[PDB]
RNA sequence: GGUUGCGGCCAUAUCUACCAGAAAGCACCGUUUCCCGUCCGAUCAACUGUAGUUAAGCUGGUAAGAGCCUGACCGAGUAGUGUAGUGGGUGACCAUACGCGAAACUCAGGUGCUGCAAUCU
RNA sequence: GCUCAUGGAGAACAGAAAUCUCCAGUAGAACAAAAGGGUAAAAGCCCCCUUGAUUUUGAUUUUCAGUGUGAAUACAAACCA
RNA sequence: CGGGGUCGAAAUGACCUUGACCUAUUCUCAAACUUUAAAUAUGUAAGAAGUCCUUGUUACUUAAUUGAACGUGGACAUUUGA
RNA sequence: AGCGCCGUGGCGCAGUGGAAGCGCGCAGGGCUCAUAACCCUGAUGUCCUCGGAUCGAAACCGAGCGGCGCUACCA
């Protein structure tokens, strides 16, 4: 006894109900993915800009 | 059976082209490529390493790492009703610009240009653009440009 | 379902059989090898490759195939032999004559 | 005009084509050598056929390449051998030629018994300067056609040297 | 009939590049050595382009850009003779006379100079110009040779090791220097020397003058008119070498002319197209010959 | 402007048949002791730049040239296609309205340009 | 380092097909296989040396629930060719 | 140059015919052929999280106080970028 | 109609990628007054046809042709 194999019927008004949001883009994104050698030097640089920016108002 | 495969109908898509078989020339590869930077994707089928999906085939997307011979590109994909971020370490053969965000730039800075004049004389810039306006009157003479009167033309087999 | 009947090859011995069309039956993966002839010793075949003069092998089988091969080689004019390697139960089946390579 | 068109030799080689392998090959070899004083290369087949018996790389013939002086050398040997008369069906479309025989101990060879008679195939390629124009890594080139070399001119070479004339066809 | 080509042929022919056509270039070869790590966004890669034709020797310091490769540096066979060679200008020593000059060129406009001296006391050894410490490092360039055959005992190399001599950072290994003993793989740093200062052309010329004068006469002609021997040619080459420290600076010619007086004889003896209206000219006339029936 | 080297775009640059080529530069070319590779100093390595030739390569010009490229007020607003219609028609199909719009063909034109450096009457 | 298929023109035995030599040869071959893409100083043929078919664990893509499995991609720290 | 028919002794000698192959021409085609190539659908950009100037940081990168990434300070408004 | 098998000498039947086996039949010789049987000898197989892959097929995979077989139940 066979049946309906498939249909994309009505997806695509139940999506566009509530549907296709942008993703919140953010300021300051995530830092996994980049290069670990890239990762370390930030890291160390801004160790140094925060130090040298206090050291400048302490 | 259902076959679905990395590189299931992509025939056509990466057939290289006509008479651009063989290698890649060199701007592909002294072209540069920086964080920030938005780029284009078609798929060069002659370098099977570094390569995308067909689904990225021929879109656009923003970098985000770089690599020695190679380039992150986020690129952003409907799945049911969102759109998801993904992250696509690809190859340069792969990679080209965006032509319209470099002239986007261009108008960005000619837009300080006018900004700058404007300091200079304080004369209203009207940077933004504008669509193409609804045009205005004009007189068209007649002098060596009379009218010719025309009319349709009857049934001709033409066999 | 399936009656099957098929013969143990080593023995000569009948093996009636019956089991359902879709069920799984087992199969070895038997394959048969040619091999020259050498001087026989007692009944291990004295045989041999085209890369080894190997062989101290299956021992001679009893039957009047292995009798007229005997008396084949009595009479020369070698006789390349067939095996054959099922489950590792090797065995000799049949021959032929070196009608050139005398 | 002729400032360094004037024409020359490249090459001879030398083939046999030996029916099967074995030591008649590695004797046929020896002859070879035995004439040039140098080492000569074996030859391999291309696929298979018992017509003549044979199958893929089975070392099927041997031949030599060889040049200059002593090239030419050879060369008059074999053409005093052959009377010094030739056919315009031996020389090829493009000047070079060649010519096939037997009996290779009218050379001028000591014989030995071991060695056995063999027949061979000389062939010989023509050519004026620029060889290195086509025959080179850099700056490769097709020569021009006026530079190119032909049957008629390379036949009137061959007979105005020696006087040695050729068959009508 | 067979000297003729198809129309299909001709148009589904896809031409290679154009210097590969001329068979100049290796594409494959250029690409590994021009492409950089994206990392390094915009800071070239620089080649030592060494290049030999007969009776010359060019090696260029080259970059890499989108519309042509660009150029820092230069250096030629056919100037040496201001640091005092006359004769084979495209020999082993020259190759090396020309790597040290070209690395002094480029480490005199750079201020390298001073410090990464490169070496002046020569045996023939293997070390490359390590850094100095607590300084700027060397400049790292990278050899290209085109198609010419990496071989055991080039010129190439020689003025590759002129390079490394001469202060260059490039990356190499002893074992195509010639003296490179095979099997007991140990360079022989005084044949090496031999080599630089003409150890190879001293012996040719020494065996030609016990036996064969008239070789000797035939070519070694300009040494006959020069009066040259066996130590002469080392000690010129050691003196050439002191004059290249000195003075590499690139005195160029005076040109004798200007580029327009060039071209202007050249564009006088100059051939040109045959424009449309002339072109309808020649057919004209060659109908109104042959199809206006003789 | 010419030439050489490294080149970008990779046929307006290719292919074929011929014609010419001041100088200089390339190239052809001469040689085998030396490192080196070859059946072979032909290829490749090395030496001289001497012996000689611009014939070939190379550069350019010619061809109612093949090919390539561009444009058309050539074909063609055709074919196809989006949307609308209680439009027509038995139906296949078609026309109309608001819109987009090919390719082939036909004809005309063009036949490499150009960057860095060095060099040539 | 070489350039394939095929065709043409030659070379005794040798012929349609044996090996050698010249010209053209944009791929009409070959790349373990199915088919499809891709590839011409190569990814094909030959030659030389090797064992990165290695270790650490993570990230990413595809199928996708953004679970697994499988396969692949690009890197970091090592050891190697 | 496949088959052959003829002249004749035959002759890569001569002639005739016939399937091949070559040449350019012609008629018709392709969901698993294609140079070309739409319409419709589809991705991305249209700024403040931005632009410019200056100089701070780093164990990253550079031959290099060169570049990269993130920042200080300042300027760029009303049309803050269809 | 669907599915499966098989096509080998004149006949029958074997045959496993490097290349066809056997018997009976056939032919020749000899014995015999002649034919049989008998003894000595030899030969014969587009491996159903086309195409393909393979360096190369009877075999291995498609096309067709044929001789057969198996399926055919619940109504």
């Amino acid at each position: 006894a066979k049946s309906k194999n498939h249909t994309a019927h009505n997806q695509t008004r139940k999506a566009h109900r509530n549907g296709i949001k942008k993703p919140k883009t953010y300021k300051y994104p995530s830092l996994k993915g980049v290069d670990p050698k890239f990762r370390r030097n930030h890291k160390h640089a801004l160790h140094g800009t925060a130090k040298a920016l206090a050291a400048a108002k302490k | 059976g259902k076959s679905h495969g990395y590189r299931s109908r992509t025939r056509y898509m990466f057939q290289r082209d006509f008479r651009k078989h063989g290698a890649v020339h060199l701007s592909t590869y002294l072209k540069v490529y920086k964080v920030g930077d938005i780029v284009d994707i078609k798929a060069n089928g002659s370098i099977q390493k570094g390569m995308p999906h067909k689904f990225y085939q021929g879109k656009t997307g923003v970098v985000y790492n770089v690599t020695k011979s190679s380039v992150g590109v986020i690129i952003n994909k409907m799945v049911g009703n969102r759109y998801l971020e993904k992250r696509l370490n690809l190859r340069v053969e792969h990679i080209k610009h965006s032509k319209c965000r470099q002239e986007f730039l261009e108008r960005v800075k000619a837009n300080a240009a006018k900004r700058a004049e404007a300091k200079a004389q304080g004369v209203a810039v009207q940077l933004k653009r504008q669509p193409a306006q609804p045009r205005e009157s004009r007189i068209v003479s007649t002098e060596g440009n009379v009218p010719q009167t025309l009319a349709p033309v009857p049934y001709e087999t033409f066999i | 379902k399936v009656h099957l009947v098929a013969i143990d090859i080593f023995t000569g011995k009948k093996l009636e059989d019956l089991s359902p069309s879709t069920h799984n039956m087992e199969v070895p993966v038997v394959k048969r090898n040619e091999y020259q002839l050498l001087d026989i010793d007692d009944g291990f075949l004295s045989l041999m490759n085209m890369d080894g003069d190997t062989k101290d092998d299956v021992k001679a089988p009893e039957g009047e195939l292995g009798d007229s091969l005997q008396t084949a080689f009595d009479e020369g004019k070698d006789l390349m032999v067939t095996i054959i390697s099922a489950m590792g139960e090797e065995a000799a089946i049949s021959f032929k004559e070196a009608a050139r390579t005398d | 005009q002729n400032p360094m068109r004037d024409l020359k030799i490249e090459k001879l080689v030398l083939n046999i084509s030996v029916g099967e392998s074995g030591d008649r090959l590695t004797r046929a070899s020896k002859v070879l050598e035995q004439l040039s004083g140098q080492t000569p290369v074996q030859s391999k087949a291309r696929y298979t056929v018992r017509t003549f018996g044979i199958r893929r790389n089975e070392k099927i013939a041997v031949h030599v390449t060889v040049r200059g002086p002593k090239a030419e050398e050879i060369l008059e040997r074999g053409l005093k051998v052959k009377e010094y008369q030739l056919r315009d069906r031996n020389f090829s479309a493009t000047g070079n030629f060649g010519f096939g025989i037997d009996e290779h101990i009218d050379l001028g060879i000591k014989y030995d018994p071991s060695i056995g008679i063999f027949g061979m195939d000389f062939y010989v390629v023509m050519n004026r300067p620029g060889a290195r124009v086509t025959r080179r890594k850099r700056c490769k080139g097709t020569v021009g056609n006026s530079h190119k070399t032909t049957k008629e001119d390379t036949v009137s070479w061959f007979k105005q040297k020696y006087d040695a004339d050729v068959l009508d066809k | 009939q067979k000297d003729a080509k198809s129309s299909a042929y001709s148009s589904r022919f896809q031409t290679p590049f154009r210097r590969r056509r001329e068979g100049k270039t290796d594409y494959y070869q250029r690409k590994r050595l021009v492409t950089q790590h994206k990392a390094k966004y915009n800071t070239p890669k620089y080649r030592l382009v060494v290049r030999f034709t007969n009776k010359d020797i060019i090696c260029q310091i080259i970059s890499s850009t989108i519309t042509g490769d660009v150029v820092l540096a230069a250096a030629y066979s056919h100037e040496l003779p201001r640091y005092g060679i006359t004769h084979g200008l495209t020999n082993w020593a020259a190759a090396y006379a020309t790597g040290l000059l070209i690395a002094r060129r480029t480490l005199q406009k750079l201020g390298l100079d001073e410090t990464y001296k490169g070496v002046e006391e020569v045996e023939g050894e293997y070390e490359l110009t390590e850094a100095v410490e607590d300084g700027p490092r060397p400049f790292k360039v990278f050899l290209d040779i085109g198609l010419q055959r990496t071989t055991t005992g080039a010129r190439v190399f020689g003025a590759l090791k002129g390079a490394s001599d001469g202060g260059l950072y490039v990356p190499h290994s002893e074992n195509r220097f010639p003296g490179w003993d095979f099997e007991t793989e140990e360079i022989d740093p005084e044949l090496l020397r031999s080599y630089i200062f003409g150890g190879h052309v001293s012996q040719y010329m020494e065996e030609l003058a016990d036996d064969d004068e008239e070789r000797f006469s035939e070519l070694f002609k300009g040494y006959l008119a020069d009066d040259i021997d066996a130590d002469s040619l080392e000690d010129i080459y050691t003196s050439a070498h002191e004059a290249i420290r000195a003075d590499p600076a690139f005195k160029p010619t005076e040109k004798k002319f200007t580029k327009e007086q060039y071209a202007a004889e050249s564009k006088k003896y100059r051939q040109t197209k045959l424009s449309k209206e002339e072109r309808a000219a020649r057919v004209a006339a060659k109908i109104a010959a042959l199809a206006g029936q003789q």
